């Protein structure tokens, strides 16, 4: 049996994961308070959503935090170091100065060939 | 065009001397007959434009959008009398008001025959529109939002109004007609570079161009609905009807000041679609489209052929009523649930079926399906700029697919799937609301029947 | 009929005489027979009765005819007023030389299409003849650009001149 | 491994309450109480509708107004065989030169 | 709970039977000759479509 | 498809155990506990729900099935999830 | 891991059931493989040393990931079947018919009142619902998400609206 | 010509009647689906006369 | 065919290319070869539209059947014999062209072993 | 929400570490910031990189079609781990076996194509002849030059 | 309308290939104890079904009566 | 309804039903067999291939070795 080998896309089976047997005291323990966010959580969210009285949307700061994590709350955590200038130059002036010399390159061998007379535009009244 | 301006500005009279209950009646009701006679503006002819008079002259690149601006402000009455209810009277009279005073400098805006008067119509657009994102915006970012929009305008703006003083002084004139006969060619020099940039940067930056873009996804989400229709539909372009004006007098030293602005731009649009993919608030979706979109429009204006203009024109039009739609859209959902988070709200066309097919329409037109006059001028831009250089090909197909992606992504996240569980308000869609998406979406495919009354000058 | 048959010409026709070789009856005689009387014979009718009432009202509509005024050549240079006129004219010309072009362009699909699969060897002058105009629009209007005016198109014609006499002189 | 008597009996009493909604959900002899509101000659008028007032119009604006215009409707010329004689000009294509009429 | 009597199944598929059957045989008729047929041919590339099929 | 009953459910429910040669047919009732009166383990409860599964034509997921001890439970589940109200 | 080894087992020898009926296909192959199977499980019932029972487990396991078939059987209505989820766009929460015209409501007289009953019955009861989970519930939250049945005559089971109410599974 | 081009555009025509109706609003929604199978069958016959033509 | 095996897997200098073919003069070996004979005129193809690689030898076998083609609407089987016709005529055709391959294959044979034994 | 309850900086001592995992509704053990290498995360925690695809379908999530629980933390990438996007599920072949596969696969068909356009197949037949000097008018040659005559014999 | 099934009692696997796998495993010393629950399948309408050759060949036996009619029809239509 | 579902047991058939698919599975029948009767050459060939081996030398013009 060759052994399963994960990847990033391809995440390994628990049913193969060492971590999922040989279980402790401790393990167990913290299984148990994983439990209780969550039961503590599904509790204050079903006293609303069965209130009959309710009518509207039932707020969720998980939701609210996930949106504002990914937006305002980016730049106040930037910081310009080796990583982070690199990678701005490199997918920021990299692609735009790569396309520049392709499309320079090549117009300026279809210019020099109209000038000769050496391009083909027999029909070529629209543009 | 006093036929346009005299009744446009009786709208103020007539909205402060209502009763107090037919505010939105009266103002909706004759803004519409304003916009039904703007029609005679289409009195073109094939050599000449339409030249009133010394201050004004309408052809067939300010006509379409002179009939575009007239025809959003009923639109933009009724999406935001909803909201605006609580609002006390005086208050809401004021609203109507800078609305109206929008109006009147844009309709002079994209008439005026002189440069320098359709630099102070150009300028004075931004009070009202300050004024209406920062007074009348929900959120604490509104108020960063107009500083983001007054001064990356105004940055450009002011080298703007010095390049034009300077061409008059040289000149000696700023009429475009004169400007027409008497211009001459640009020669290569330091001095020529600034006076290209200065010409160009600020409509650029209203456009917006990549790089410069980042006042919109703030202004065009923090803005009421009302400010979204207008800043998305009209004010996007002022920024390409400035280009599409002064680039007569810019030649032929556009051939190489041109290529850092289209690269910005064949670039920029697939990031701005990539971005849409990955964006988490529906209105900031819709702002980024906008950033796509009008990077085809900037390629066009400066690749100088008679395809480009024409697609250039189309696609301004065509974007204006789409774009407006899809705020107007995302609206009617934020104003049932009170956030812009796209994923809050799912599996809407379960509750709301009419709606949904106003999604489905707006999500075609965005992401150009033929006939329609979206597809008329991207495919335009599209043509003209493979013969500019076949390589381009590559991008724009590159786009085209990815705007597709989030174009349906928009409307399977939202309309399709479950529906939230613990959401209940969702009310069925008012008669207002069904029609003002089909205001928006009917003209839309009406003008695929007649499309040369949107393809500008060179059609 | 409608239309000028010189501008848009058409070979005669010669449409081959029935020569039935079957006994069958032919389904295509007989459902043309009922497409006379079901369809053309009362659409013929509603027509001849359009026609009665156009004649109790007839009137007239005219073709513009444009006078000829000096070209941009005989401008003096910022002369506004004469280059408006000269401007405007050259807008017109460009116009229909437009629709010259289509004309030429419908009458070769006209005869690709009339002349089935020996079109290669029968539309070898309606090719000929699209090629040339197209030769020449080519010549008068191409790359001149979005801001295109009598103008620039003056330059383009005096640099191919230009050309055209150096070329001579290497002879 | 089974329920415990508290789940047993939540989920008896949740039972009766579900089956109690289902039962309502049953639609009543009268509802819904609404407001106030063989072949050939269906298929007939089918035919006249769908078929002749379409070709009528069809045809009308093919022939007066279409067909008025310069190439608008186009057809590929007939195929002329040797023998046929042309109904415009009476002509007779001649036959085509003799085979040699070898068979197998 | 097999149940295939229903009119609406049963001559819907009744018109593709048919035409499974017969509408090669019509068409292939009724087609005008466009190119030249090669019909000449060693018997082993002739009857290599049905012998591969049987296999 | 033909609706399903109570009655209809439980008769099938009994069927398929009567099949079942470890269940003395004639000691099995709706009520009878699959380990403290039938005597089986829980090896053969996972038969029993795997074959209600079949016959049935619906998973049942292992967390719900391992609390299916009786075959009122299995009646009882079944018409829960396809709306059996009689 | 918050399954008992029980639990591990007894899960393990469903999917390889599932999995060898996949392969076999054939009732009767099924089964006689599934029979020697269960010989193989029976062969170890007893063992007593948990670390060596957890060893044959982890094995077991590995076989079965080895031995699996790549396109096993799914009941069509199963996660992953070919019917999952096909009648959620048929589902339609209750709560909406609290929004139909009024000329709409008339045509089904009989089913509204039926319904307004059952309304008053959710908010006659909300309160006691609250009350009894608050004092049943430990300082701190509950640790785990199982919830009281009624304990008295006239009290409902806490948290029942949306279970009793919930759309049925063939609603159109 | 007059029959092969009138026959060959009420096809096209004919297909698209379910939908004016159904976007108009003239329609008895008690058996659509009977109505667009039934416009389907009558264009196919109408389909084959512009065909016979070109087989003739 | 065969023809491959020995091109590919075997000696490719004494095997007709198919793209070059022929590489010997017409008349080499061939004391007077007559000229093919073509019965249509370039007129009657054109004017019964026969599609270019239909222009071939036997074209005015296929003139006659497309001819009893229309002539015989609707009976869809008549002209059998006048396909026949045409068909066998390309036959004919295909087994002269098969001989052409032959000829050279021949030729190609011969110009090694004047080769060979000159060489020698 | 309150200025409280949003993200913040990246947490630098233990006592902040505690907050930001109780603000995220987690356990201080299970929390875990991204790298605070300058990138803009702040104290969001690092959740495991797995689809919602993962996820038990059976249990009663209040979120089904996105197996969310309401109030659990969303992972930074939810929205390209949604069902409808990117899978990690496990597979039943290993990833780096699958990926010599199919590209072996495709390098051999296409290393094939190329021997099979050096070695065309044919039949043994000379090239099909034409009339009228290979049908040079028909083909649009030009009618005002005589062509290269081109005869062909019979055999 | 309840829905009589029927009686448990006839399911045997005696006489279907049910009975042979029990017979492989009783060598072994095992039992198969959902054999019954399988027999329906192997029984009543549902035993005997066409092998692949017969199924190509269904309709075989009347459409070749008819093509015999049929060319001794065409047959004499051409001799008389 | 006209038909009503059993329990273990092989469904109710209709005559019409199966009467309807014996006749289209032997009128398929009927017509491979028709056609191949009138039709053979289209399966197994239409023209004789020649061997080329067999044709002689004056046929193809080899001039002998010697000249
Ligand atoms: C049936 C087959 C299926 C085809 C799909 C159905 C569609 C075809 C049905 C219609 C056929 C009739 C037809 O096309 O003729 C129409 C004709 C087009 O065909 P036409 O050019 O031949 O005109 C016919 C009349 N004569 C012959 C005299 C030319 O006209 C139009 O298309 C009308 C144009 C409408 C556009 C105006 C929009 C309203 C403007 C309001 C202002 C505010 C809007 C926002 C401003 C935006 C900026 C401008
Ligand atoms: C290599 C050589 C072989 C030939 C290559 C030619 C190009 C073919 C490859 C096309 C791109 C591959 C990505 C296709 C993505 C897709 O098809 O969407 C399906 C994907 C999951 O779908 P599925 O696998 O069916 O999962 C079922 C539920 N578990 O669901 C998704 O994730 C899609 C929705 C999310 C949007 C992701 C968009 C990704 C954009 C990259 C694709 C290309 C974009 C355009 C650029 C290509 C053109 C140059
Ligand atoms: C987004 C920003 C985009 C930035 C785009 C940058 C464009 C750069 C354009 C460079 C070309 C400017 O135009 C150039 O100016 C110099 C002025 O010194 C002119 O040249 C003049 O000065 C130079 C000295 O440097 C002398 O060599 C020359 O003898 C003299 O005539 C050139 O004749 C002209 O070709
Ligand atoms: C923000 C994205 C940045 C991406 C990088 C973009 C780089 C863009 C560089 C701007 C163009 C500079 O290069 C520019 O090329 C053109 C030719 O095409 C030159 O144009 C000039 O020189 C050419 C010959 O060189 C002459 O025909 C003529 O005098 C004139 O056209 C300009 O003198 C030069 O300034
Ligand atoms: C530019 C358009 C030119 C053509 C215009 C012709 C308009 C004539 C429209 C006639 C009615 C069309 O709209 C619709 O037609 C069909 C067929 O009659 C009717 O439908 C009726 O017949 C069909 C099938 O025979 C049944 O499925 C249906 O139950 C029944 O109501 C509808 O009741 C009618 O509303
Ligand atoms: C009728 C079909 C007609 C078309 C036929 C096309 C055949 C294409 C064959 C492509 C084979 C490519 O796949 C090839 O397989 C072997 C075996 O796993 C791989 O090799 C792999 O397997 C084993 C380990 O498990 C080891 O040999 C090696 O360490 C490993 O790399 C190669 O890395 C891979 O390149
Ligand atoms: C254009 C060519 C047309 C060719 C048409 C030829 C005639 C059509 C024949 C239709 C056959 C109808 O008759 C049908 O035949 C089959 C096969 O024998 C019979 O089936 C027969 O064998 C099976 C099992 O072997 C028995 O269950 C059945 O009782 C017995 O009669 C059907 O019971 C009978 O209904
Ligand atoms: C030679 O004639 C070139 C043909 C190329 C390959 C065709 C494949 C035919 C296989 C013949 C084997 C016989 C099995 C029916």
């Amino acid at each position: 049996f060759p052994k399963y080998e994960a990847s990033r896309l391809s995440s390994l089976p628990t049913t193969l994961d060492p971590a999922e047997y040989d279980i402790s005291s401790e393990t167990r323990k913290a299984q148990a308070e994983r439990l209780a966010i969550r039961s503590r959580l599904k509790r204050e969210y079903q006293l609303q959503y069965y209130d009959p009285s309710r009518r509207g949307v039932i707020e969720d700061p998980a939701l609210v935090r996930w949106t504002y994590a990914r937006s305002a709350n980016i730049y106040p955590n930037f910081r310009p170091n080796t990583k982070t200038s690199l990678l701005g130059a490199l997918f920021g002036i990299g692609p735009l100065v790569f396309w520049y010399y392709v499309f320079k390159t090549d117009r300026d061998r279809k210019e020099k060939l109209i000038q000769e007379g050496k391009l083909d535009r027999t029909f070529n009244i629209s543009y | 065009m006093l036929k346009y301006i005299i009744p446009t500005i009786m709208l103020m009279p007539l909205t402060w001397l209502s009763k107090n209950n037919m505010i939105w009646v009266n103002s909706t009701a004759h803004s519409l007959l304003i916009s039904f006679t703007s029609l005679l503006l289409m009195n073109q002819f094939g050599d000449n434009s339409l030249n009133f008079s010394l201050l004004f002259f309408s052809d067939s690149l300010s006509t379409p959008l002179l009939i575009l601006t007239m025809w959003l402000l009923p639109l933009m009455l009724m999406a935001s009398q909803h909201h605006l209810s609580k609002e006390n009277l005086t208050r809401k009279k004021l609203f109507i008001t800078m609305l109206i005073s929008l109006q009147l400098f844009l309709i002079m805006t994209f008439t005026a025959m002189e440069l320098i008067l359709f630099y102070i119509l150009f300028e004075a657009t931004l009070v009202p529109t300050l004024i209406i994102i920062t007074r009348w915006g929900n959120q604490t970012e509104r108020l960063n939002a107009g500083l983001y929009f007054l001064f990356y305008t105004l940055a450009g703006s002011l080298p703007l109004l010095v390049a034009l003083i300077y061409i008059q002084n040289t000149v000696g004139s700023l009429n475009f007609l004169m400007l027409q006969y008497w211009v001459q060619p640009v020669h290569n020099s330091w001095s020529n570079v600034f006076m290209w940039l200065a010409c160009m940067m600020a409509f650029m930056v209203k456009m917006p161009l990549y790089g410069l873009h980042l006042w919109l996804p703030k202004a065009h989400v923090e803005a009421p609905i009302a400010g979204s229709m207008v800043l998305a539909a009209v004010l996007l372009k002022l920024g390409g009807y400035g280009m599409l004006r002064i680039t007569l007098i810019l030649n032929p030293m556009t051939d190489f000041m041109a290529y850092p602005f289209i690269m910005l731009s064949l670039w920029g649009m697939i990031m701005t679609s990539s971005i849409c993919l990955r964006q988490t608030d529906l209105k900031s979706l819709i702002a980024y489209s906008s950033v796509s979109h009008m990077a085809l429009v900037i390629v066009a204006i400066l690749i100088q052929t008679p395809w480009s203009y024409m697609g250039a024109t189309a696609l301004m039009i065509a974007h204006g009523l789409t774009s407006s739609m899809l705020f107007c859209l995302a609206n009617s959902n934020y104003e049932r649930i009170h956030s812009r988070t796209m994923i809050l709200a799912r599996g809407l066309q379960t509750l709301l079926p009419l709606m949904a097919t106003w999604w489905l329409l707006a999500s075609l037109t965005n992401l150009a399906l033929p006939p329609t006059i979206n597809l008329i001028g991207e495919l335009f831009v599209v043509m003209s700029t493979f013969s500019w250089s076949n390589i381009t090909i590559i991008l724009m197909g590159v786009n085209m697919v990815i705007t597709a992606l989030y174009s349906l992504y928009m409307l399977i996240m939202t309309q399709r799937g479950k529906y939230t569980y613990h959401i209940n308000n969702i009310s069925p869609s008012f008669t207002r609301e069904n029609a003002l998406m089909s205001l928006h979406i009917l003209p839309l495919l009406l003008l695929t029947l007649n499309p040369k009354i949107i393809l500008g000058p060179l059609y | 009929d409608s239309w000028d048959k010189d501008v848009y010409p058409e070979p005669p026709r010669r449409t081959p005489a029935p020569s039935p070789q079957t006994s069958l009856p032919n389904p295509i005689t007989y459902l043309t027979k009922a497409f006379d009387l079901l369809v053309d014979r009362p659409v013929t009718l509603v027509r001849e009765f359009i026609e009665r009432q156009h004649a109790k009202n007839k009137y007239y509509y005219y073709h513009r005819e444009f006078r000829r005024v000096p070209d941009i050549t005989e401008c003096q240079e910022k002369d506004v007023l004469c280059m408006f006129e000269a401007e405007m004219q050259w807008r017109r010309d460009y116009k229909v030389d437009q629709e010259i072009v289509n004309i030429i362009q419908e009458r070769l699909k006209a005869c690709q299409q009339r002349e089935g699969e020996s079109h290669r060897q029968n539309c070898a002058k309606e090719l000929e003849q699209f090629t040339q105009v197209v030769k020449a629009y080519q010549d008068r209007y191409h790359d001149l650009g979005a801001h295109y005016s009598a103008r620039k198109c003056l330059a383009k014609q005096k640099q191919r001149m230009l050309a055209e006499r150096k070329a001579a002189k290497e002879a | 491994s089974g329920y415990t008597p508290e789940e047993k009996l939540r989920l008896q009493q949740l039972r009766e309450l579900r089956r109690r909604w289902l039962k309502d959900q049953e639609l009543s002899p009268r509802e819904p109480v609404l407001p106030p509101q063989y072949k050939t000659y269906r298929h007939s008028i089918f035919a006249f509708t769908h078929v002749l007032i379409p070709v009528w119009i069809i045809h009308y604006y093919l022939k007066y107004h279409v067909t008025t215009k310069p190439y608008t409707i186009v057809e590929k010329k007939p195929r002329i065989f040797p023998g046929d004689t042309i109904l415009e000009t009476g002509e007779v294509i001649p036959p085509m030169k003799e085979f040699p009429d070898q068979h197998h | 709970n097999i149940n295939e009597n229903n009119p609406l199944l049963i001559n819907s598929i009744k018109r593709l039977l048919i035409g499974s059957l017969f509408a090669g045989y019509i068409i292939s008729n009724n087609i005008p000759p466009t190119t030249i047929p090669q019909m000449t041919m060693p018997y082993y590339l002739k009857t290599t479509a049905l012998i591969v099929t049987i296999l | 498809a033909p609706p399903l009953t109570l009655e209809g459910i439980k008769d099938r429910v009994l069927y398929v155990l009567k099949l079942y040669d470890k269940i003395d047919p004639e000691k099995l009732s709706v009520n009878s506990h699959f380990m403290k009166d039938l005597g089986l383990d829980s090896l053969d409860q996972v038969e029993i729900i795997m074959a209600m599964e079949d016959e049935f034509g619906f998973e049942i997921p292992d967390i719900d099935a391992e609390k299916l001890m009786c075959p009122q439970e299995i009646v009882d589940y079944i018409a829960d999830k396809k709306d059996v109200y009689e | 891991a918050y399954l008992t080894h029980q639990q591990k087992v007894l899960r393990l020898y469903k999917r390889a059931l599932r999995h060898l009926e996949s392969w076999c296909i054939h009732r009767d192959k099924y089964r006689y493989f599934a029979c020697l199977l269960r010989a193989r499980f029976d062969e170890h019932k007893n063992e007593k040393d948990m670390v060596k029972a957890t060893q044959l487990l982890r094995e077991a396991e590995e076989e079965f990931w080895h031995g699996q078939h790549p396109q096993p059987y799914i009941f069509p209505e199963s996660p992953g079947g070919t019917s999952y989820e096909r009648y959620e766009c048929y589902k339609v929460p209750e709560w909406c018919l609290d929004d139909w015209h009024p000329s709409e409501k008339a045509m089904y007289p009989d089913y509204f009142a039926k319904r307004e009953q059952w309304k008053k019955l959710r908010r006659e009861s909300w309160e006691r619902e609250v009350k009894q989970l608050q004092e049943e519930t430990p300082v701190g939250g509950p640790r785990t998400e199982a919830l009281p049945p009624a304990r008295k005559q006239g009290d409902l089971p806490p948290l029942w609206w949306h279970i009793v109410t919930r759309p049925r599974e063939r609603p159109m | 010509m007059n029959m092969f081009s009138s026959l060959s555009l009420v096809t096209l025509l004919l297909l698209t009647m379910p939908i004016m109706m159904m976007s108009f609003n003239t329609y008895k929604p008690s058996n659509y689906p009977l109505y667009v199978k039934t416009a389907i069958s009558y264009a196919f016959i109408t389909s084959m006369i512009p065909t016979m033509m070109f087989i003739h | 065919g065969a023809h491959l095996a020995r091109r590919y897997l075997g000696d490719a200098s004494v095997e007709p290319d198919p793209l070059r073919m022929p590489t010997f003069p017409p008349d080499y070996g061939f004391p007077e070869r007559k000229e093919r004979e073509m019965v249509a005129t370039q007129q009657e193809m054109n004017d019964a539209q026969l599609v270019l690689q239909q222009r071939d030898y036997c074209a005015h076998y296929l003139i006659r059947f497309l001819k009893c083609k229309r002539d015989s609407f609707p009976n869809f089987l008549a002209c059998k014999h006048e396909r026949h016709d045409w068909d066998y005529c390309e036959h004919l055709d295909y087994v002269k062209r098969m001989k052409e391959f032959e000829r050279e294959r021949r030729l190609l044979q011969r110009k090694k072993r004047r080769e060979q034994r000159e060489a020698d | 929400i309150t200025k409280d309850m949003l993200p913040g900086p990246y947490p630098k001592t233990p006592e902040e570490r505690a907050a930001a995992a109780k603000k995220y509704n987690m356990r201080v053990e299970d929390y875990e910031p991204y790298p605070d290498d300058g990138t803009g995360y702040g104290d969001y925690p690092k959740l495991p990189d797995r689809s919602q695809q993962e996820r038990d379908p059976w249990y009663d999530w209040d979120h089904p079609d996105l197996r969310l629980n309401w109030g659990e933390p969303m992972h930074w990438d939810l929205d390209m781990y949604i069902r409808n996007r990117v899978d990690t599920s496990p597979t039943p072949v290993n990833w780096n076996l699958m990926c010599k596969h199919l590209f072996g696969f495709v390098a051999f068909m296409l290393f094939m194509f190329w021997v099979g356009e050096t070695y065309p197949a044919y039949q043994p037949v000379g090239p099909k002849q034409y009339p009228y000097n290979n049908l040079y008018l028909e083909r649009g040659g030009d009618p005002n030059k005589e062509p290269e005559p081109v005869v062909h014999y019979e055999i | 309308s309840k829905m009589e099934l029927p009686d448990y009692k006839q399911w045997k696997i005696e006489g279907t290939p049910l009975e042979t796998v029990q017979e492989k495993l009783a060598a072994r010393g095992l039992r198969d104890p959902w054999g019954r629950n399988e027999a329906w399948r192997y029984m009543g309408g549902f035993a005997n079904n066409v092998s692949f050759v017969g199924a190509l060949l269904k309709g075989f036996k009347w459409g070749f009566a008819a093509f015999v009619v049929a060319i001794g029809a065409e047959y004499y239509l051409e001799s008389q | 309804a006209h038909i009503e579902p059993r329990y273990r047991q092989f469904p109710q058939l209709t005559r019409s039903q199966v009467i309807q698919a014996e006749f289209f599975s032997a009128t398929m029948w009927f017509w491979i067999l028709w056609r191949f009767w009138h039709d053979s050459d289209a399966v197994l060939g239409h023209f004789p291939y020649p061997d080329p081996s067999q044709w002689t030398d004056e046929e193809l013009g080899i001039p002998p070795d010697d000249e």
